[PDB]
């Protein structure tokens, strides 16, 4: 639940020409019931990090403490969504490939029930999905399956690599609802997305990357205040205007918003 | 130049139909964006275009009947997963590829396509290990080098960020303007600065198919209405940008 990362980058390959500074020296910490969002450009190494934190690779000179430590039955509360979902799957049939996790760290109980109620949190029905293979769906379809395989055992830390990514509408606001519904429970949740404008509502801190260096690390209210704007969404601009003379633009429908604006 | 001409097109996978009997035509020149919820059949009809699938009914190439194989030979397509479009060690190679069927040419051709996506100076590395965002750009790269008359793109900078994304429709456009056919899914549209057509999707029909204007209007809920044009019709013009630089 308290991950925090110390000193860490990540070298590629040392020894071969190449090398690749992925990570550069990241330090941050997360708070349990608290919802992150790692942002940045293309070369940023994001997904690298989140990689590190879901304890997928090893660090060349760091250390990530939970409490200390590692890896034991810990797995069991880490739950990381790829960017690509075909890079997780594994299995023919949908079914097995959300029933993963529950099959894994929970050996003893039947899964169907689980694997049900996280297929219907996406928006897959059961009877419909279960026995189809996960490599013929649509690209939206993929991305719920992916969602639902991590959100199944209700782990304690939820790493998502562009969640959004290839939803519809409905798909993202499923999503969002997960991740309130895991705010609620007071679980931690870390995210990348390219789209802030949509995820910002419902975060609570900002860690921003830049050649593997950490070259922002305030709040949700701190980033729109104090940050170089220059490739905000209208949007964004809008909500930092209402930041920047006292309100509090988290809290304003789409609409709302807009009033606030200009009448 | 050139127009595709579906007439009466239908698709199944194996079940029920995700195309009922679609009707449309694609002229070069203009450009296409594609919308509609998910399993709506957006991917269907691009790869039905792109000559990747062979679904019902007829359709034409410039007046002529077209089986796949001659509907790939003049449309290059960007998958949803760009991966399922890369191979080669490197990604000189990648590029490369199709253009397998000259070495002097076949060799800044490719890196006009690499500069042009914005991936000048990684051609020596392994595709493999690109990031995300790169991998995107790659596949834009290596279907942009094909030089097709038409271009079908499957949420393509889906994964760029907006500036990025702005970036590379503007570098699509300008292909629009030189006489090439843009055919466009995407569940964004933030980043589309302009467009000739909007089509949506229900289940398997066009729905709709007219100017932006007329989507906004229809109001369809499975669509994402930009926050900047909700913005730009009230309010107006309040000159918001200038917050990007403020003096
Ligand atoms: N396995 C790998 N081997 C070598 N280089 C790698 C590997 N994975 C990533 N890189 C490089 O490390 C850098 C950061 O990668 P990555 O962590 O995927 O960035 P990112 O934040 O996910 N960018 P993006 O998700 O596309 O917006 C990039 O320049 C990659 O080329
Ligand atoms: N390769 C495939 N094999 C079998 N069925 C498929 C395949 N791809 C898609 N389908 C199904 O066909 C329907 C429409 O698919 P598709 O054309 O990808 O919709 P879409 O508009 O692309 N949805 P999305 O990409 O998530 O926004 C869905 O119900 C899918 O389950
Ligand atoms: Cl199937
Ligand atoms: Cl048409
Ligand atoms: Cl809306
Ligand atoms: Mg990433
Ligand atoms: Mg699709």
């Amino acid at each position: 639940g308290r991950i925090e990362v110390v000193n860490v980058s990540h070298i590629f390959h040392r020894g071969t020409p190449l090398e690749k500074k992925a990570l550069e020296n990241v330090s941050l910490v997360i708070n349990e019931g608290e919802c992150l969002l790692v942002a940045g450009n293309t070369g940023s190494g994001k997904s690298t990090l989140l990689q590190i934190v879901a304890g997928l690779i090893e660090p060349t000179s760091g250390d990530v403490l939970y409490d200390g430590e590692k890896g034991y039955e810990i797995r069991r509360n880490i739950g990381i969504a790829f960017q690509y979902p075909e890079d997780q799957f594994f299995a023919e049939r949908v079914f097995d490939e959300v029933a993963f996790a529950v099959k894994n760290f929970y050996p003893d109980r039947d899964p169907v029930p689980l694997v049900k109620k996280a297929m219907e949190f996406v928006g897959l029905d059961f009877d419909s999905f279960k026995d189809r293979v996960p490599f013929f769906l649509s690209g939206g379809e993929k991305r719920r399956v992916a969602i639902a395989s991590v959100i199944v055992h209700e782990p304690d830390i939820l790493i998502l690599d562009e969640p959004l990514v290839g939803l519809d509408r409905e798909g993202k606001t499923d999503l969002l609802r997960i991740v309130e519904k895991w705010k609620t429970l007071g679980k931690t949740v870390i995210l990348i997305s390219h789209d802030i404008e949509t995820v910002i509502n419902h975060v609570d801190r900002v860690v921003v990357l830049e050649k593997g260096k950490k070259v922002f690390d305030g709040t949700r209210m701190e980033f729109l205040e104090k940050y170089d704007p220059r490739f905000f969404t209208s949007k964004m601009l809008v909500m930092r205007r209402l930041v920047l003379k006292g309100e509090d633009p988290f809290s304003m429908s789409d609409d709302e918003l807009l009033e606030r604006v200009c009448n | 130049s050139g127009r595709i001409e579906l007439n009466s097109v239908s698709f199944r996978y194996n079940g029920d139909y995700v195309l009922k009997d679609v009707n449309a035509e694609f002229e070069t020149g203009k450009i296409y964006v594609v919308v509609g919820k998910n399993g709506s059949g957006k991917t269907t009809l691009l790869k039905i275009l792109a000559g990747l699938l062979a679904a019902a009914g007829e359709i034409f190439l410039d007046g002529s009947p077209a089986d796949p194989f001659l509907l790939r030979k003049n449309v290059g397509y960007v998958f949803q997963n760009p991966s399922s479009q890369i191979i080669g060690a490197t990604v000189e190679e990648d590029v490369a590829f199709s253009l397998e069927i000259d070495e002097s040419e076949m060799r800044k051709r490719i890196k006009k396509v690499l500069e042009l996506v914005g991936l000048s100076g990684l051609a020596a590395a392994d595709p493999l290990n690109l990031s995300g965002g790169q991998k995107q750009r790659l596949a834009i790269a290596s279907m942009l080098a094909r030089d097709t008359r038409f271009l079908a793109l499957d949420e393509p900078v889906s994964m760029l960020d907006p500036p990025s994304q702005r970036e590379i429709f503007q570098v699509l456009e300008s292909l629009k303007n030189e006489g090439k056919g843009i055919i466009l899914v995407t569940h964004e549209l933030e980043y589309l600065d302009d467009m000739d057509f909007i089509l949506h999707i229900s289940n398997g029909t066009i729905d709709f198919c007219g100017s932006w204007e007329e989507f906004v209007e229809r109001e369809f809920d499975d669509v994402e209405i930009p926050f900047k044009w909700k913005l730009w019709k009230k309010c107006g013009k309040i000159n918001l940008w200038e917050d990007r630089y403020e003096n």
